[PDB]
């Protein structure tokens, strides 16, 4: 259909009270044409901060390849950590670059920062432009109706138990609204003394 | 001393001012072959000499068709000439294409000339050791020029290349007035005497050795090559 | 800035220093020998080591270039590299082209010819090194071409070359030309005893790589080449008792 | 201390020497008779345990032009892949014949490229140190030129070139005629040959080639070699 | 002269001066040779190892040789015995390699 | 020419295994006025000399400290001009670089960018390299602050350190009097004693130039305020 | 001309090599020892640090051990200057290779580059060349742990154990004796170090602050990379002080046995 | 037309490729494959367009077995999709139209096999099994419905028998049956076809 869609795909971060929380969906078909109910679009750099990318899958790989050789090189420069902040910079610089070319992207951050021990979230564009996000953040084809079910199910304060039901009916819903039929979803759950990851149990056709 | 720091610089000056770079040229030319040039001024005429190395040779040619009304002798080294030559045939070229003219031959030496001479006045580039008697039949009559690699132009009813050079010049001031605006016979039979003065003169005259070579009011670029040259003598 | 300029010179009476000078380099250098049979090429080499904290991880004279052929090489490791790179991505060049490998003479001929490009071109001059180029082809013929930095190839029977060539090369001219049957075990033989000459004593000094036809290429064992010296001493001791007793 | 100097005789230096590196190589004949050339070269050896068999000096430019070089061989090696090329463009163009003299110039021109000055565009610091003996048949007949490593061409009909080249070219003058049968100079040009050597006289370090119109550019087998020794 | 090729060819002129002559490196056989005259010289023991020393050595002259001989008599002397002992040998022979050397190597051409 | 000229460098290797150009300008610092540098921990103090020698001048005219940024501040020993011109090169870069990321600077990043420009200097020829020495002075949170550059291209961290002329004889001088806890005003004292013990040609508030980094980076000094310093304690 | 300012740099001569190569290494020669003791388990890497001061400063340990990988670390003697150029490419190839192939570079890779660089200013560049020496410390997951070495004149190697800085010779013959092929621990190591670099040391006193040390060794990821805190490395040093002491003690207890002199 | 099929059993893997030998629009012959052998411990199956298969198998190969020589080691058939999958991804970018679906079909000496589906948006993933092209349609739910993850080697061959007689009785294309090749550890082998 789209540049971003022939595999669809969505991705949500919520955030609870001390721990924050990032849970997209995965599948791999190629056009419309289902061949497996994998592929990870989210990948970490350090245990704690999360990135999760929404373009084509082929795009998805090289700009995470990117973000590597990047991130790598500049914390050993300067030989001290990358701060969450530092990351969304970096992504903003290579959205800018990719602008011209057909390599259009949606970046979401999500970790919380336990060498300060805030929450930290953002969302941004596939024009280039960063937006700070807070408590949900949505990400992928379905963004109109995900945004309206973040505006309704979300409540001030959250616990990681709450925080997962929350994350999972989202995640329930979300399945039913794609024609790709993008089975098999993921949740990491994270806090500054654990992450849990979780696969969902969820329809197969 | 200081022979080598002359070589150096091709920036050179020194205390009178001299460059040596000149000097090493002007030897050059003295150490070629044998070329007079002649002109009545309606026809012109050159007696030049071709040379062979050795017995079971047979000379090499030194007098060059630049073109159906334009042409010269050499007078130095065979090698940097032919890149000279394409060149001007090419500039020849173009004039025909674009703008269907001759071109005065007086207006294209002084081209070539300075072209040549911006590379002396900046680093890199030795001097060419080959100097020409240039001569072509344009709209105002045949006219004659001596180019030399020290880029001395200068338009002379007759003059002389080749050692013991002065010797066929002043016989060529003496019959100067005798050559007039006519005769092609009477220019030829001068140049053959005149020849000889360039010469040791113990090397007694050949045909194999001598070409002539006219152009004139109807005619054009021929050559008259070895034993072509008994007719006229 | 860019650096055009002339690092060579020319030569001032019909010799150019350099390559004189590259000539020497290759004296000081180690010692190789190559000889052919007819189902057989034999690289042998010399080694100095005194070490035993060094590892043997380390690479060796003769270098691997397309499956039947081997370069050996005196001069730098480094500049070998470089050489051994240009042909190994020219063999596949060819292969894609010619669709199988070539000659070997052909793959000679194209290291050399860079050599001469760097002396004949300005701001660029040869590395100097002299190497040894052997292998077969489909062919069970041997070949060993000779490479040397006048930027000139040919072929031989055999060779021997670098440090103390005189005393060896004499040596092979007699070994040799009483064969024209095979005797590989011989052969190896032969070349041991052509480079026990140069070592000074020790197997410990020595290292043959033999290279016979239908891919086989084989470094020996510490235990063959004991065995091989324990047949040779043997010999001459038995022989020239053998001599004064016979009287004819 | 350039080299990119003309010199203060204005005969630049490097030419010079060339001809000492000459001198140090071996000898090349060449007779061009009334119908069709020779050249003869020597090849050598020295060891019993070379292959010159691998070895030759004396190449085929073409099928009606050939050429012998003489000098620091690894030059002559470049200078003939430009000229090889050159000759075939003309064919692409116009399916045609080159003469043996247009082929040369053209060789020329590249024999002035050297220093980095402003009288020659730089590629090369120097130039080829070789002399070649150019050879061809075409409607101008056999003839033979004499390429000097000066960057001229000189036409000869009998010339050699070499370390003994100086008494060569005295005794070359006896023999020649201008009128002499070709198997006959293939005698008169074995004797000056087996006169320079100081090793065995053999077919195998020796070479032959002619050229004849009735049956192209063809080199000389070591069975005619041999048959060529036993008549002198 | 230390090094000919300071030397200038105006000096050497042929036709007066037609040899040069050049020693050789040390070589590993020569190091035994010149050794055993030297021992000779001195006293001597049956727990002396010569090929050992000699092998432990690698680009020294004879004179450095006749220095370490000299140099382990000296030792024995303070001890006030004429028995000499395999220790003496590598005090000595550490001595002098610790003296020249202090450069990074240029080997491992292989 | 234009791309002619010395492609290989002045500096050459030596049999000595020293690099001659590099030695000479040890002395091309040797000649700088007096400076100093006391790193206050909460603070810094940078100082020197302002020598005059015409009483024909106009304000406080030129400088010999700048600001890069508004966090990291240059002061130096060598040679003017060179001064000048090295703070603009990198001073435009440490914008550039900055402003891409709208994190704020880290020390050691400005270091590595100064040392490179000198050492493609050294790498280079036609060009010299500058003789300067730099003490780069910052400040930024709980980090350690206090470095100096060389015309070498090394770096080092540093307490306390000396330039200008007779930087040995300072420098032991510092060494024994400054130990343990100070304050910011205390560091300032002690700076002034030890430039007045290097020489004294006169000390005004026209003499002296100091600097410090403590809150929210480098702030410049009044006039009036070092003058009350000097009162404090002559 | 057009150049005639130069002093015939960088070219050949009677020599047979090349005098500016042969400079460089008188210079590598003066800067502190630097030791890698290779084992079966793990690699030990040692450095003897140069001048130190109160006014001076410590803001990593990393001032002499640089990692150029998370499984590649190197010694480095020569000038700062020079070096801190030369580690920025290094680091930056096993990057691309990473990018591309998705996984880490083999050691002898990036051995290879470096020499490259080097060889190509001889033959001709127009820029000096440079002299460097690095010490590998590094691991593989199917060749196991690799030390190397490299030196500036194209000649790299592989090594159990060597040393490279002052009094190079003496240090690599007493290295030679102590060792035994195979059979090698990292407690063995831990003293195996120090009683070297104590005879190369003229500095009567031992001190954990004149040395840096670290271990490399293999559990979790590819590597768990380890860098010795000074109380360790003190520790280390008092233990084998004791030791020293007690051979000398026993040797004098063997001398009185014997017959007294 | 353009079709290729794999299967990954634990102890070898079969694919199904294509084959031409002179095909316009008509049939006379059939014998070519459009597969390369990228060495002999992986092979690769491709299509697309018809020129640039040749154009871009031939770079690949004549690389892989420099890195070979030069390490004097050998890639995992992972290593090299990845490798593959970079370049074709610059390629698509790029003016030139280098847009082919290839088949990575690799045994890992002491990982176990691996099969590899690439796709022309470049897209790399590894299946049990998986095919594409017009063969796909039909052999896919045999595959699904008769393979159980694990199964016998004995089982495949006749698993692979019943593609051909369901591409029979459909009925597609014009030319008959496919090439069935067996990649194993043990190099390379053939499974005849009727």
């Amino acid at each position: 259909m789209s540049i971003m869609s022939y595999n669809g795909g969505a991705v949500m971060a919520m955030k609870g009270k001390n721990c924050v929380a990032i849970a997209a969906d995965r599948r791999f078909g190629i056009q419309a044409q289902m061949v497996t109910t994998d592929f990870q679009k989210i990948f970490p750099m350090g245990d704690r901060l999360y990135i999760g990318l929404a373009g084509l899958a082929t795009d998805v790989q090289t700009v995470a390849q990117r973000l590597k050789f990047r991130l790598n090189l500049y914390e050993l420069k300067e030989g001290r950590q990358i701060k969450p902040y530092t990351l969304m910079s970096m992504v903003a610089n290579l959205l800018y670059e990719k602008r011209f070319g057909p390599y259009y992207t949606e970046p979401v951050i999500a970790g919380l920062d336990p060498k300060t021990f805030k929450p930290f979230i953002c969302s941004l564009d596939l024009i280039g432009c960063p937006m700070v996000t807070d408590d949900f953040v949505v990400s992928g084809t379905c963004a109109e109706q995900m945004y309206g079910m973040c505006e309704s199910l979300w409540e001030p304060n959250m616990d990681p138990d709450h925080l997962f039901e929350t994350i999972s009916q989202a995640m329930l819903n979300a399945v039913d609204r794609d024609a790709v039929s993008g089975m098999g979803v993921i949740v990491h759950i994270i806090e500054k003394d654990k992450i849990t990851t979780r696969t969902l149990k969820a329809r197969m056709d | 001393m200081f022979r080598n720091q002359y070589d150096n610089d091709v920036t050179v000056w020194s205390p009178q001012g001299r460059i040596h770079q000149i000097e090493y040229a002007m030897e050059a030319v003295k150490q070629g072959s044998a070329t007079v040039g002649l002109k009545s001024k309606t026809h012109a005429v050159l007696v030049a000499l071709k040379r062979a190395q050795s017995e079971l040779a047979a000379h090499q040619k030194k007098i060059l068709h630049v073109d159906n009304h334009i042409g010269i002798s050499i007078a130095g080294l065979t090698a940097d000439a032919r890149l000279l030559c394409n060149f001007m045939r090419q500039e020849c070229l173009d004039s025909r294409f674009v703008f269907d003219r001759p071109l005065p031959v007086s207006r294209l030496v002084s081209l070539i000339g300075s072209k040549t001479q911006i590379p002396t006045q900046r680093y890199g580039r030795r001097p060419y050791g080959v100097g020409l008697l240039i001569a072509g039949y344009d709209d105002m009559g045949p006219h004659i020029f001596q180019t030399c690699p020290s880029a001395n132009y200068f338009d002379c009813r007759a003059m002389s290349i080749g050692a013991r050079s002065q010797s066929a010049r002043t016989y060529l001031e003496r019959h100067m007035s005798e050559f007039m605006e006519c005769n092609l016979n009477e220019l030829v039979k001068h140049g053959l005497r005149a020849l000889r003065e360039t010469l040791p003169a113990e090397q007694d005259l050949t045909t194999k050795n001598v070409s002539i070579g006219i152009v004139g009011k109807d005619l054009e670029f021929t050559i008259y090559d070895d034993d072509d040259v008994s007719p006229f003598l | 800035m860019s650096y055009d300029r002339a690092i060579t010179v020319f030569s001032p009476d019909g010799h150019l220093f350099q390559v004189e000078y590259a000539q020497e380099a290759v004296k000081k250098g180690s010692t190789a020998v190559g000889v052919r049979g007819r189902d057989i090429v034999v690289l042998g080499v010399e080694k100095k080591s005194v070490a035993k904290l060094q590892d043997e991880r380390t690479v060796r004279k003769i270098c691997a270039l397309d499956d039947n052929v081997c370069m050996a090489f005196a001069g730098l490791t480094a500049d070998a590299r470089i050489v051994i790179n240009r042909a190994r991505v020219e063999c596949q060049s060819h292969r894609l082209t010619v669709e199988d490998p070539v000659t070997v003479e052909y793959i000679t001929r194209y290291i050399a010819s860079l050599k001469q490009r760097y002396t004949q071109s300005n701001g660029r001059r040869p590395f100097g090194i002299s190497a040894l180029i052997v292998g077969f082809d489909f062919d069970g013929t041997p070949r060993l071409y000779q490479t040397d930095p006048s930027g000139t190839y040919h072929a031989w029977k055999a060779n021997a070359i670098g440090r103390g060539a005189k005393s060896v090369r004499e040596f092979l001219e007699k070994n040799y030309t009483d064969e024209a049957i095979e005797t590989d075990d011989l052969t190896i033989k032969l070349v041991i005893k052509a480079l026990l000459e140069v070592v000074q004593s020790g197997g410990k000094n020595i290292e043959l790589a033999v290279m016979r036809r239908d891919q086989s290429l084989k470094i020996l064992n510490p235990e063959e080449i004991e065995k091989y010296v324990a047949e040779i001493e043997k010999e001459k001791e038995e022989n020239e008792k053998k001599k004064q007793k016979k009287a004819s | 201390r350039g080299v990119n100097t003309f010199s203060p005789e204005g005969r630049l230096f490097q030419v010079e020497y060339a001809i000492e590196a000459i001198k140090l190589g071996s000898t090349a004949i060449g007779i061009q008779t009334s119908e069709g050339v020779c050249l003869a070269v020597e090849k050598r050896i020295t060891s019993p345990l070379m292959e010159p068999s691998s070895i030759e000096k004396i190449v085929e430019i073409d099928a009606h032009i050939g050429c012998a070089m003489s000098g620091l061989i690894a030059d002559a090696k470049t200078l003939i892949d430009k000229a090889r090329v050159e000759t075939q463009n003309h064919w692409f163009t116009y399916n045609e014949t080159m003469t043996v003299e247009s082929v040369t110039q053209a060789v020329s021109n590249l024999a002035l490229q050297f220093g980095e000055e402003d009288a020659d565009p730089g590629a090369m610091s120097r130039p080829f140190g070789v002399a070649l003996l150019f050879g061809g048949v075409d409607e101008k007949g056999p003839q033979l030129f004499h390429m000097d490593p000066s960057g001229t061409f000189v036409q000869c009909d009998a010339r050699a070139i070499g370390s003994a080249s100086e008494g060569a070219q005295s005794s070359l003058q006896e023999v020649y005629h201008k009128s002499m049968t070709l198997k006959e100079a293939i005698k008169s040009s074995l004797i000056i040959l087996k006169q320079v050597m100081e090793e065995k006289l053999n077919a195998t370090n020796i070479e032959l080639a002619t050229v004849q119109p009735g049956q192209n550019f063809h080199m000389f087998t070591k069975e005619e070699l041999e048959e060529v020794i036993k008549d002198i | 002269t230390n090094r000919i090729e300071t030397l200038d060819p105006a000096l050497i002129r042929p036709g007066r001066i037609d040899r040069k002559i050049e020693f050789p490196l040390p070589d590993e056989k020569t190091k035994k040779r010149i050794f055993q005259i030297h021992t000779s010289r001195m006293t001597l023991a049956d727990d002396v190892t010569l090929d050992d020393l000699i092998m432990a050595k690698d680009d020294l002259s004879g004179a450095d040789i006749k220095a370490i001989c000299t140099e382990a008599g000296l030792m024995a002397l303070r001890e006030r015995r004429m028995k000499v002992t395999n220790e003496d040998f590598k005090k000595s022979k550490e001595n002098v390699l610790y003296k020249k050397q202090e450069g990074t190597p240029e080997g491992l051409y292989l | 020419m234009a791309e002619r000229g010395y492609s290989f460098s002045l500096t050459t290797f030596s049999p000595s295994g020293k690099l001659v150009q590099i030695e000479y300008a040890l002395a091309a610092v040797a000649g700088g006025a007096p400076s100093v540098g006391i790193k206050a921990a909460n603070g810094v103090v940078l100082a020197t000399e302002k020598k005059q020698k015409s009483i024909l001048y106009d304000e406080r005219s030129v400088h010999k400290v700048e600001p890069i940024t508004k966090h990291i501040g240059l002061v130096y020993s060598g040679m003017g001009p060179d001064y000048r011109v090295l703070v603009h090169r990198a001073r435009k870069l440490a914008q550039q670089y900055y402003l891409v990321y709208q994190e704020p600077i880290p020390t050691a990043q400005l270091v590595q960018r100064v040392a490179s420009v000198m050492q493609e200097y050294t790498q280079s020829g036609g060009v010299r390299p500058f003789g300067v020495s730099l003490l780069i002075c910052g400040w930024n949170e709980g980090r350690p602050y206090l470095f100096q550059s060389d015309p070498s291209g090394a770096y080092f961290a540093w307490k306390a350190t000396a330039m200008g002329k007779n930087y040995v004889n300072g420098k032991t001088f510092l060494e024994k009097r400054y130990n343990e806890d100070l304050e910011l005003e205390d560091a300032i004292h002690t700076a002034i004693l030890t430039l007045k013990e290097s020489f004294e040609g006169q000390m005004t508030e026209d003499n002296i130039e100091v600097g410090i980094c403590n809150e929210a980076g480098f702030r410049r000094l009044t006039p009036t305020e070092v003058k009350d310093y000097l009162a404090a304690i002559a | 001309m057009s150049r005639r300012y130069d002093s015939r740099t960088t070219i050949f001569s009677p020599e047979g090599r090349l005098y500016q190569v042969e400079y460089a290494m008188e210079a590598i020669g003066h800067a502190g020892t630097c030791l890698g003791i290779l084992a079966n388990d793990g690699v030990l890497l040692a450095a003897e640090r140069r001048n130190i001061h109160k006014l001076l400063d410590e803001v990593f340990f990393s001032e002499k051990i640089y990692k150029l990988n998370e499984d590649m670390a190197c010694s480095v003697a020569g000038i700062t200057s020079d070096a801190n150029v030369l580690t920025n490419e290094l680091r930056l190839i096993a990057q691309r290779y990473l990018l591309q192939y998705q996984e880490p570079i083999p050691c002898e890779q990036l051995v290879t580059a470096l020499c490259d660089i080097k060889q190509a200013y001889t033959q001709f560049g127009g820029k000096r060349p440079f002299g460097v020496s690095l010490l590998y410390i590094g691991w593989d997951k199917h060749y196991g742990f690799q030390l190397y070495q490299s030196d500036p004149s194209g000649n790299y190697g592989g090594w159990k154990a060597t040393c490279i800085g002052n009094n190079s010779a003496a240090a690599v013959s007493m290295l030679k004796q102590d060792y035994k092929e195979g059979e090698m621990t990292l407690k063995s190591a831990l003293a195996l170090a120090i009683k070297v670099l104590n005879k190369t040391m003229d500095v009567s006193k031992l001190s954990a602050e004149k040395v840096e040390i670290a271990t490399l060794t293999r559990e979790n990821g590819k590597t768990v990379i380890r860098v010795l805190k000074q109380k360790e490395v003190e520790q280390l040093i008092k233990k084998h002080e004791e030791e020293e002491a007690k051979a000398e003690r026993e040797k004098k207890e063997k001398e009185q046995k014997e017959k007294d002199k | 037309m353009e079709y290729l099929i794999g299967i990954q059993g634990p102890d070898y893997v079969l694919v199904a490729s294509d084959r031409v030998a002179a095909s316009n629009i008509v049939q006379m012959k059939d014998d070519h494959d459009k597969m390369f052998k990228m060495s002999e411990k992986i092979l690769l199956l491709c299509v697309g367009e018809a020129g640039d298969t040749v154009q871009f198998a031939e770079y690949i190969q004549k690389n892989v077995q420099l890195y070979k020589m030069r390490n004097g080691y050998e890639l995992s058939p992972t290593a090299a999709a990845n490798f593959t999958r970079r370049n074709l991804a610059d390629c698509l970018r790029s003016r030139t139209p280098y847009h082919v679906n290839l088949l990575l079909a690799g045994y890992d000496e002491h990982e176990g096999p691996a099969l590899y589906y690439m796709d022309y948006l470049a897209a790399l993933a590894k299946a049990p099994f998986a095919a594409h092209g017009y063969g796909a349609f039909l052999t896919l739910s045999i595959l699904d419905r008769y393979y159980t993850p694990t199964i016998s080697r004995e089982r495949a061959v006749e698993l692979l028998r019943k593609c051909l007689e369901e591409l029979q009785k459909r009925f597609i294309l014009n030319l008959p049956t496919f090439s069935v090749r067996i990649i194993d550890k043990n190099g390379i082998h053939d499974l005849d076809n009727i």
